[PDB]
Order: structure tokens, then sequence, then C-alpha cells
């Protein structure tokens, strides 16, 4: 307490500095999205004004005697015109294709510069930029399914000298079922992390939109924004949102949802060959998915995620109970055989409710009998609202 | 108004008529009363006498019983009512005064917060006490010799090392320290080091260093002597150690930080204790780890740079070191330990001068197995082939000590070679093999090379940082004669040179962290012209107060950084930037400040003034990825000054060097996309590859380590060197010398937590790794770690994450869980 005067003293004096600091330095405000003053190059800028031109985007439609020296470029300014222009100086006529989008001027609207092809923002952002935690040490019980599920979507990838060597073609597709809470999502969360190349994750749901053709449209976009990169890999988590088989039950019943799995069904296997685009479908349901789409060619693989064995589910309780403070006895493998039929995501809360029983209990260490009322809570009181008994006669 | 506190309202007047009779049979009663009166409102901390406050100016009519009579019982309990009363208002020299004066009782009798007034208030007088007033601090010595045991008796002690510190009087604190709070007083008074100035830097230290002694805490103790850098202090904390487990694990510890002592026979198990601080083990233990975390498998460029997801002499010399950085210290390649005749020819002029000495740093720590591989290109026709690879003889016992010496006897003969680039293999891998020995030998046999006449400017600068390599942070006078005789004996004309930017810098790695032991250096280099004489000056300098911190010198440095000028008279300008960075590093909350700093040096300074603000940002924070100085450096990673582009972008990788940084490496894969039309540019984000993914994750080049308190004056030298030399990346790095970047071998460690049995051999048992968390204040237990994960130890600590045993079954004997740790069994366990 005897400096509680002098911290207070330079507490202010500091506060004050830092008040007299951003006067000089800048930086106060920010909601017209004005970056700090220390990147400022205002002299840059002033020259960009003028120097740069905006451009407007337009999109090329036809090419009027492209063999002739005069090649005449017809382009559509989105809705403000159609005009015929001639190519600039400074971008050469191969560069510019009929279709693709371009940047023309505002006084003669000639080519300026190609432009990407235009993409949904909402599609863009479906692709994955922050890699998740999750590793594929953190799945236990499934490890021959990981080994198949690497082998068509990692090691193609990573060492593709192994497979044109041989002339293999590696399957492009794999289908990851089983009943809620299995680790499908968990082992595609182990995927993107390990994965170099660009992820794409698709839930189902996000492929239901308002106007019709709109499901198919977004398909469209998604593979053509994958086909932009040398190697892609799309997940569609919940594909029987959209997979789902067609049927004609005299009214329109599904048939706009249908047609978003129909084009989706033409991007992995159709005219046009895919590319470099190894796609992950994830569902609790794939009874309910249509039999083209859970074909060779679009679903090579069908990874099966069952209910986690002995062996498995005590792997599993070792890893949610690795940074657990357990006693030194507890005994993983009689937990693991009074859950006979359990998933992983019960014995992740088998393994939060014996920390819970203990917590409560003010004890920083838990027992093995927290761990045998967390299943009893878990496995046995709450077993009425299971979703396994339902889910494994669909998968 | 209370009947209560107008009871007490009524003692101001009729107690006190009771003290104004004139016989003193009423005055006891009234007074022990009302000595009494104070302790009914002290048991609540809250309360307090507010009649008692209007009792103030009623010590006019008390004044002559406290002062005019005999001291025996009138003066006694009259003037402690004042200084109660003296504890509301100002104080200045009046409550210490009635406690000196009146009743010497036991002090916390008044009450916990009356002393914590009282002991603020010794300290405030003991500074405006002068040396004739040492006939008045008598009394003041009895109260700390009772103020200190009441504040550790109730968890106060926090305070109580406060009492001690303000009164220069820490030297009693250790005598009256207690079992049960040691380690609350070390761990306080440790943190206070990197704030206070001299001379009470070692003051603190040293009387740290006593409590642990004094309580058999040895590990602990040797810790505070080598940041004492006390190398007598060393030798008597190692030999007054009679358990040999202790002093195995301490010799792990001094190894770590590069510290060798020359034990005595006599000393039991002195072969062991010898291997252990040589780091003659450290190659088979660093493989086992990569054994037991099945990363031993070779990683060829390809698969770093990844060119199969992207929508020349230089790119080959780029994956000579991303090779070798890669597959540092493992001593297995695909490239280069295969048949690499192909790989090492497909080089061109200086590129085959780095490839072949990047195959050492493949066999880095690996002296015996290492030197077997080098022999087929020491052979070599090509000049280029056999220096280079008597280069990778210094870095293939960097950070080893061997009983005797392969390197000096493979380099000796090829210091004064006649052709330049022999010698240039040979002095700066002398130095990076004997980095931090300050040994004559070596020193003489690499002295009369810095003024040979055929010694071209380029090895003499190599000279100079390779014998301040050897002899860093020793201040010996030998190694300092000669690199002031060289100065100013060459023209004013070569200096122009910057391959004369190495001479000081040898000069201030030889003073590296001494501090005041420069001004006579300092008083030679006036001598020395200009603009050499401020690059000179500034350069030692700076390294005399490397990781300490001290905001004096930083000022003087912005100083330098105040004044622009519109290159040739602002190259010292480069070092005062670089020179923030290497003093703000000795600890955290100095280390950030310099980021804010950083900031407006990059914005309002010269460009050659921001060409040196990415290095400060790689020195400041290496192998410490922080998001904010990571984004920093991208920003200006596409800067318009070419200079600052390459360093900006060898600074992303320097500062996450070795982290393995999937979000880095993005940057860096995104970065060579943008740069890949740019030689110089793509030059350095290969090289920043190479370092993001030092060792395969595994390697570490912070000189820091022992919980980031102990600072390796080896680490620092490399670091110095090559960060100092990119000042002049164009000529240096991008032109012939990249060489320099070797000197990173020398700063080459493991981020490592090996648990070893009593008899050494691995012990594998669950570990707490998560983030370091200051414990400073705050009494009880509290957690170091937060966000903590548990992994078996074979495990790597990255910058800022500390180590905490899960179970009690094993007692570490050093609590730092850092480097190579020796468990014992814990008696306790399974009672
Ligand atoms: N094999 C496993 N190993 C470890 N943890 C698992 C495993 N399977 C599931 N879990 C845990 O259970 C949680 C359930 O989520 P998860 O994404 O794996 O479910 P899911 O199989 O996709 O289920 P749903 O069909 O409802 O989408 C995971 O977040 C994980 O913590
Ligand atoms: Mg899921």
């Amino acid at each position: 307490s005897t400096y509680s005067r002098q911290i207070k003293q330079v507490e202010d004096d500091i506060q004050q500095l830092l008040k007299k600091i951003n006067e000089l330095t800048g930086i106060k405000e920010s909601d017209t999205g004005l970056a700090p003053p220390a990147l400022w190059d205002l002299a840059a800028d002033k020259q960009t004004l003028q120097s740069e031109q905006p451009l407007q985007v337009a999109r090329c439609t036809k090419i009027i005697n492209a063999d002739s020296e005069d090649p005449k470029y017809i382009i559509n300014v989105k809705q403000f015109a159609k005009f015929v222009v001639d190519l600039s100086d400074q971008v050469a006529p191969t560069d510019i294709e009929e279709g693709m989008r371009v940047g023309v001027d505002r006084n003669k609207y000639q080519i300026h510069i190609p432009l990407p092809p235009k993409i949904d923002p909402t599609v863009t952002m479906m692709q994955v930029e922050e890699k998740p935690d999750v590793t594929y040490s953190d799945v236990g019980g499934c490890k021959e399914q990981i080994e198949k599920l690497r082998e068509v979507v990692e090691t193609p990838l990573l060492h593709p000298e192994r497979f044109v060597n041989l002339g293999i073609e590696p399957p492009k597709g794999v289908l990851l079922f089983g009943p809620p809470g299995t680790g499908k999502t968990l082992c595609a969360r182990a995927v993107a992390n390990r994965t170099d190349a660009c992820f794409i994750r698709v839930i189902g749901s996000e492929l239901v939109q308002k106007y019709v053709g709109e499901g198919a449209r977004m398909v469209r976009e998604l593979f053509e924004m994958a086909r932009t990169k040398k190697a892609c890999l799309i997940f569609f988590d919940e594909i029987d949102a959209i997979g789902g088989a067609r049927f004609d039950d005299g009214a329109g019943g599904d048939n706009e949802v249908q047609r978003t799995m129909l084009e989706l069904i033409n991007q992995l296997d159709g005219f046009d060959p895919r590319g470099n685009i190894k796609v992950l479908m994830a569902t609790n349901r794939p009874d309910t998915l249509d039999p083209a789409l859970m074909r060779p060619g679009r679903l090579d693989r069908k990874i099966e995620f069952s209910l986690p064995d002995l062996e498995g589910r005590t792997h599993i309780f070792k890893i949610h109970a690795r940074s657990m403070s357990v006693e030194r006895d507890i005994r993983f493998e009689l937990l693991a055989r009074l859950c006979p039929n359990s998933t992983g995501a019960e014995i992740r809360s088998v393994c939060t409710e014996a920390g819970m029983f203990a917590i409560r209990a003010r004890r920083k260490i838990a027992t093995e009998k927290d761990f045998l009322e967390a299943v009893n809570k878990v496995i046995k009181s709450y077993a009425k609202f299971s979703a396994t008994p339902r889910y494994m006669t669909y998968n | 108004l209370s009947e209560e506190d107008k009871q007490l309202q009524d003692e101001l007047e009729m107690l006190v008529e009771r003290l104004g009779e004139k016989d003193t049979s009423l005055y006891r009663p009234a007074l022990e009363e009302l000595r009494r009166q104070i302790r009914s409102s002290t048991t609540s901390m809250t309360s307090v006498p507010k009649p008692l406050k209007f009792l103030r100016p009623h010590y006019g009519k008390l004044k002559e019983i406290y002062e005019n009579m005999a001291p025996g019982e009138n003066k006694r309990f009259a003037a402690d009512i004042i200084s109660v009363l003296a504890m509301t208002m100002s104080g200045e020299r009046e409550c210490l005064k009635y406690r000196l004066v009146g009743s010497q009782e036991e002090l916390a009798s008044w009450g916990h917060e009356y002393v914590r007034h009282l002991a603020g208030e010794v300290a405030k007088e003991w500074q405006e006490l002068d040396d004739a007033e040492k006939v008045q601090r008598e009394p003041l010595l009895t109260l700390v010799k009772e103020i200190v045991p009441y504040n550790m008796a109730h968890n106060a002690e926090h305070e109580a090392c406060d009492l001690l510190m303000e009164i220069e009087q820490v030297d009693m604190l250790e005598k009256d320290i207690d079992e049960n709070a040691y380690a609350k007083v070390c761990l306080y008074l440790t943190s206070c080091v990197n704030y206070v100035p001299e001379p009470e830097n070692s003051a603190l230290l040293r009387c740290a260093l006593g409590v642990f002694r004094k309580f058999s805490r040895f590990p602990e103790a040797l810790r505070l002597a080598l940041m004492l850098n006390d190398m007598e202090l060393v030798e008597d904390i190692f030999t007054s150690c009679k358990d040999v487990v202790v002093q195995k694990q301490m010799a792990f510890m001094l190894g770590r930080h590069g510290v060798f002592l020359e034990l005595s026979e006599d000393v039991e198990e002195y072969e062991d204790l010898t291997e252990i601080m040589s780091n003659v083990q450290l190659n088979s233990n660093f493989l086992a780890l990569a054994r037991e975390l099945d990363i031993m498998e070779p990683k060829v460029p390809d698969d770093i740079y990844k060119t199969h997801l992207e929508n020349s002499a230089r790119m080959n010399l780029a994956s000579s070191f991303v090779n070798g950085f890669v597959n540092a210290a493992f001593g297995q390649d695909k490239l280069l330990t295969d048949d690499g005749n192909k790989w090492l020819y497909k080089n061109k002029d200086h590129g085959m001068l780095s490839a072949a000495a990047s195959l050492g740093m493949i066999l880095l720590w690996d002296v015996d197995g290492g030197l077997t591989q080098i022999d087929k290109y020491l052979y070599s026709s090509e000049d280029y082939i056999k220096s280079g690879a008597l280069l990778a003889c210094g870095i293939v016992n960097s950070g080893v000590r061997n009983e005797c010496d392969p390197a000096l006897a493979l380099l000796s003969d090829y210091v004064l070679h006649n052709s330049n680039t022999m010698r240039l293999g040979s002095i700066f891998g002398l130095g990076l093999a004997y980095a931090g020995s300050n040994r004559e030998d070596v020193l003489t046999l690499l002295l009369p090379v810095m003024g040979d006449s055929k010694s071209s400017m380029e090895v003499a600068g190599v000279t100079a940082l390779a014998c301040g390599m050897i002899a860093v942070g020793s201040c010996n006078g030998d190694v300092t004669s000669t690199i002031l005789q060289t100065i100013m004996e060459k023209s004013e004309t070569e200096l122009k040179d910057t391959y004369a930017r190495w001479l000081p810098l040898g000069l201030g790695l030889n003073h590296l962290g001494k501090g005041e032991a420069i001004e006579a250096i300092l008083a030679a280099l006036e001598v020395v012209s200009e603009p050499f004489r401020s690059f000179a000056n500034t350069l030692v300098d700076v390294c005399a107060y490397a990781g300490s911190g001290n905001v004096l010198k930083v000022q003087q440095l912005l100083h330098i950084c105040s004044e622009h000028f519109d290159a040739d008279m602002g190259a010292h300008q480069g070092v005062a930037v670089l020179g923030i960075a290497l003093i703000a590093m000795g600890e955290e909350i100095g280390a950030e400040m310099a980021l804010r700093t950083f900031g407006h040096l990059l914005r309002y300074g010269e460009p050659t003034l921001r060409r040196a603000v990415p290095l400060a940002l790689a020195l400041i924070s290496v192998s410490n990825p922080r998001l904010n100085i990571l984004d920093t450096l991208s920003k200006f990673s596409h800067d318009a000054d070419p200079e600052v582009s390459y360093n900006s972008i060898f600074a992303m990788g320097m500062v996450g060097s070795g982290t393995n940084n999937a979000r880095l490496a993005a940057m860096l894969r995104q970065l060579a996309q943008y740069h890949a039309k740019d030689p110089n540019n793509l030059f350095m984000v290969r090289l920043a590859q190479g370092l993001t993914h030092l060792g395969k994750g595994t390697l570490t080049l912070c000189p820091y380590h022992s919980d980031r308190q102990l600072m390796s004056q080896v680490a620092v030298a490399g670091l110095l060197t090559v960060l100092v030399s990119f000042l002049d990346v164009r000529n240096i790095i991008l032109g012939k010398s990249h060489y320099v970047l070797y000197g990173l071998v020398a700063a080459m460690q493991p981020r490592m937590l090996v648990t070893f049995d009593e008899e050494l051999r691995p012990l594998p048992v669950s570990v707490r790794v998560g983030q370091a968390v200051d414990v400073v204040g705050q009494a009880g237990k509290p957690k170091t770690i937060t966000g903590f994960q548990t992994h078996t130890t074979p495990v790597l600590l990255a910058h800022g994450e500390r180590a905490e045993l899960a179970t009690e079954e094993f007692l570490p004997v050093t609590p730092i869980l850092e480097g190579f740790v020796i468990l014992r069994k814990n008696p306790n366990y399974d009672l």
C-alpha cells in the first residue's frame, strides 16, 4: 500500500502518454475502415489515383475477325450496355477468349485486363483458411478407416510420383458414413489440418436456396473455383440434405434439391473431366443417398465409421482422458467394456462428466468411481435420447 | 452521533482530564486503556476510531506529558496514540518518531496496517538520512528485524522484500528465511533484478543466491550464478554439492549454456561429469528423440517448397541451405548424404561454398560420424569444395567440446593458405567449432591471420567474427588489442567496405554483456575515423549492454535514430535500430516496448534506418512466432525498398525459426509465388522456409533458456554475426559471402525436455506442457501453465511454454523442466 500513491501517479502519467502518443501518431477512429497511419503511402496513392484509371468489369461475348489484324471484341458491361471494342495495345490478342470477364475503360471501353471468373462470395467463404486443431492422433478406433481415407485424399497429393509411375489413377472420392458421434466430421477435420491443398467445406444445408437453380449454380461455381487450383479437396458435410434419392410423388417433391444433386453428380463424373478435385462426403443417413451419387467415379470409397470395438473404445478413452487429472489405477479397459455400443462422442462426455463429478466434490483428481458414475449418467441414464439405436438401421 | 462513538468522544476530554491531573496515579489507567483503545478498533481492518481523529488538536494539552518529563511510562503510551494518529495524515518524520521514542514493544501489537504504514516511512527517512546520521538508525535496524518476521508470518512476504530493497539492507533477509517461504522470496527478488539498475543488479542476484545456497537448493543457485557470470562462484557452487545426481543434472545446464568447467580428477564421477557438460552425448540423445518422434526420414527441399500446389545458381544455392536447415543435426539426407556430387556441382561460384558447408549442418553435434562423411569432399581439387568442407569442419564440432579437438587439426594448417577461399573456410569454421571457449591455443593460432598482409578484408572480418566468437563475453584483452590494431592501421577508403563492419562486431562480441567495460575501448575508438567510428562505437556499445534492458543506453540509440541524414553518413543508423533489440531482449516487458518503437522507426525512419527494423524484429523474437510481429513483417515483405523486402522475409523465417509454423509456411509459400519473378526476393523466401523448418521443428535459435532467464553468449554471437551482416544483404548475403548464415549454427540447440533416470538412461513419463504463467505476487499455489496438454516427456517445447510433471511419482532435480532433466523417485509416492 506504500506504493499505491506512486502507482497511480505513474499509471496516470502513462495513460496521459498513450493519449499523447496517439495524438501525434494518429490511428484514432476506424469506423470508415482506415488503416493505421504507419501504412499510409499517400505519395503513391495520389499517383495511383491518377496513373491507374478505374476499369469497368465486362464479359467478352464474341470475337469478330480474330484471324485478321483488326479483331473486334463484343463485350457485355454488366447492367450498363454492350459495346464492340478492340483490345488495348498492352494486352496480347491470345489472352482474351470468348465468355471470359475483362476490364474495360470508361472512355473507349477497350479491354485492358483479363479478369478471374465471377464466383459467389458465399462459395468463396466455403473454402477453409484456418486449419482445425484436430489431428489423426485425436481419432481412436478408426485405424483401418483412417488409412483408407488418407490413401485417397492425402497420399496422392503428398506423393503423386508413386501413382503416375505404375499408371495408377487413385480414387477421387470418399464417403464417410456412420451413426452420429462416430467421427465422420472429426476425421474430415483431421484431413483439413494435415492437407496442404485447398480445402473447401460444404454443408448440404448451404446448398438449399430460395430460388430455382441456385443450388446447382453454387455447385457449378464451387467446382469452377476448385478447378482454378492444382489440387483441391471439397468436403460435403451432411450430403443427405441435398443428396437424397430422386423420386416422383405427383407434385414437385424435392425437384429443385434433386437438380442440385444432379449438378453435383454431373461435376463429379460427367462429359467433362472433373480435374484434380478429391471430394469427401459425410452423412449419417447413407441409405437415403441417390444410387448415382453412391457410385464409383463419384464416391469411389465407402469408409464406414461403425461403433468402436473394445480395443477402439479403450483407445478413445485414452485420447480424451489424456489431459485429465485421473488417478493412477483408472481401468479404462473396464470402462470400454461398460459401454458396448457407444459412440466416441459418448466416451468424450463420459470423460467430461467424470471430471464433473470430481469438480462437484471439490476434488482435483477424478477417481475411477467418477468414471463409473459418468458411464451410468451418460451411457445408461441418457440412453433414452441415444441416436445409435435408430441410426444403425440407416447405416 | 452514536453513543459508543460519543463514549470515545468523551475520552477526548475526561481521559485527557485523567492525564491532566498532576498526580501520576490516574495517568497509567487512562493511558493503558488509551493504548488498548486503539487496539479495540484495530481488530477490524476497515474500522478506525473517528473520535481519535478529533484528538489530534488535543495533543497540545498532551505536549508536555510526552516531552517535558521522564520517559518511564508517561511518554510511553502518550506518544503511541499520536503515532496511530500520525498514520492518518502525511506523517513526515512523525509516525516513526513516536514509535521510535515511545513504547518499544512488539511491533505487530499495533496492527498490520499500522506497521505497513510504519515500514514505508522507515525507508522514506532512510534516504533522507545522510552519512553523519548513522547514530540515528539504531532503533531503525531493530524494527526491520521484527517487521520482516511479521510480514512473512501473514504471507505478506513481497512487502517484506520491498523494505530492505529501498534501504539497501537486503543483506539481512537471508537469516530469517524459513523453509515454507524460500521459494517466494527468491522468485520475487529474481524478477526484480531485470528492472533494478547497477550496482543493485548483482547485489539482489547475490542475495537471492545466498537464500538458495543456505537452503541446499543448489541447481537453482547455479542458475543465479550463471546469470551473474561468476566463474569462481560456478566453481564454488559445483564442488560444494556432494549429491552427484544433482551434480550430473547441474553439468547439463553448464553444457546447455556452453560454459565448460575443468574439474579435478579427485572429484568423484569425474568421467561422466565431463561427458555430460561437453555435450558429447547430445548427438545420441538428439538422435534418440528422432527415432522416438518418428521424424528421422530425410526431407528434400521439394517437400518444403511444395511447388505441386503452386497454381539457376541462386535457386540451387537456396535449396542447399533449405536442405541443410531442414535436415540439420540429423546425419541423414536424400540429397547430400547420398551421392551428392551431382547436386554439389549443380551450384556454381560461391554457391558450392555454402553447399559443401551445408553438408556438415546435417551432421551438427555428430563429431565422430559427421567427420566420417566430410573426408570425401576434403580432397576435392575445386577450391570451393575443400574450404566449404573446411567450414563444414567447424559446424560438426559446433556446440560440442571434445576432450582433444578434431576440428583444430583439420583447420590449423589452412588459416594462412595462399588462396583466400581456403582460409575463408578455416577461420569461420574454427570460430563456430569453439565459439564461447576463450581458449588461448586457437586464438593464438587464429590471431596472426587478421594481421596478415595477404589476408583480404573478407577474411579479416571473418577473423574478427571468429575470435570474437571464441572469446565472446570474456573481455579478453589479447583479442581486443589486435582488433583495435587492425582497425586503425587500415586506410580510410577501405573502411568504406562492408567487410570492415565485422571488426567492431568481433570487438563487441568480445565484450558481450559486460556493460561498463567499454569506456577504455570506446576511448581507443575515437582515434578511428568517421563514419566508421560512428559505426564502430555503436556496435561495441550495443554489444556491451546486450541482454541488460538499460533504458538509459537505449535512450542514446534513438538519439542516433532521431537525426536522419539525406546511407554513407547513416551507416551506423542500422545498428542503432538493431541495438534496441539487443538490449531490450533480456526480459519480456522491455522487449515488447521495442516493437512499438520499432513501428515508428519503420514509419518515420529513412530507408537505411528502416532497412534494419526487420532484423531487430528477428533478434527480439527469434524462434518465437508471435502474430503481431509476423503480421508486421508480412506488411513490409513486399516493400518498395528492395533491402527491406529481403530483410523482412528473412526475419519472418527467423522469427519462426524451427517452429514449423503451419500458418507461417503458408505465407512463405504465398510469398514464393509473389516473388517468383524476383531472384533476389525469392532467395530470401526459400531461406525462410528452411529456417522455418529448421531441424524439422526440433531446433531453436533463441539465445535464452532456463525459463527465458539465462542468456547464452554463444547464441547471440551467431545471432549478431548473421544479423549485423544482414545490414548489407545485397553484398554479403546476396553477394559472395552467404556462408555467414552458418553463424546461426552457434545458436542451434534442441527445444528439449528429456527426463533421464539417475543412471542417465531415458525415462519417459507423463508431463504437462502449456503456456508459461507469471506467478509473482499471488500467494498460495498458483498454476504456472495455462491451456496445457499432457504428453510423454520426449516432446519439443517452443518459446514460452513451461513443463510440469502431471503426477508426483518422480521428483525433478531442477524446477526448470527444460533440456535434459534427471528425475528422482518420490519417497512420498506409493507410501
Ligand atoms: N473415433 C473417435 N475418436 C475420438 N473422438 C471421437 C471419435 N469419434 C467421435 N469423437 C468425438 O465425438 C465428437 C462427435 O463429433 P463428430 O464430428 O466426430 O461427429 P459425426 O460422426 O460427424 O456425427 P454426426 O453424424 O452427428 O454429424 C467429436 O467432436 C470428437 O470429440
Ligand atoms: Mg458430422
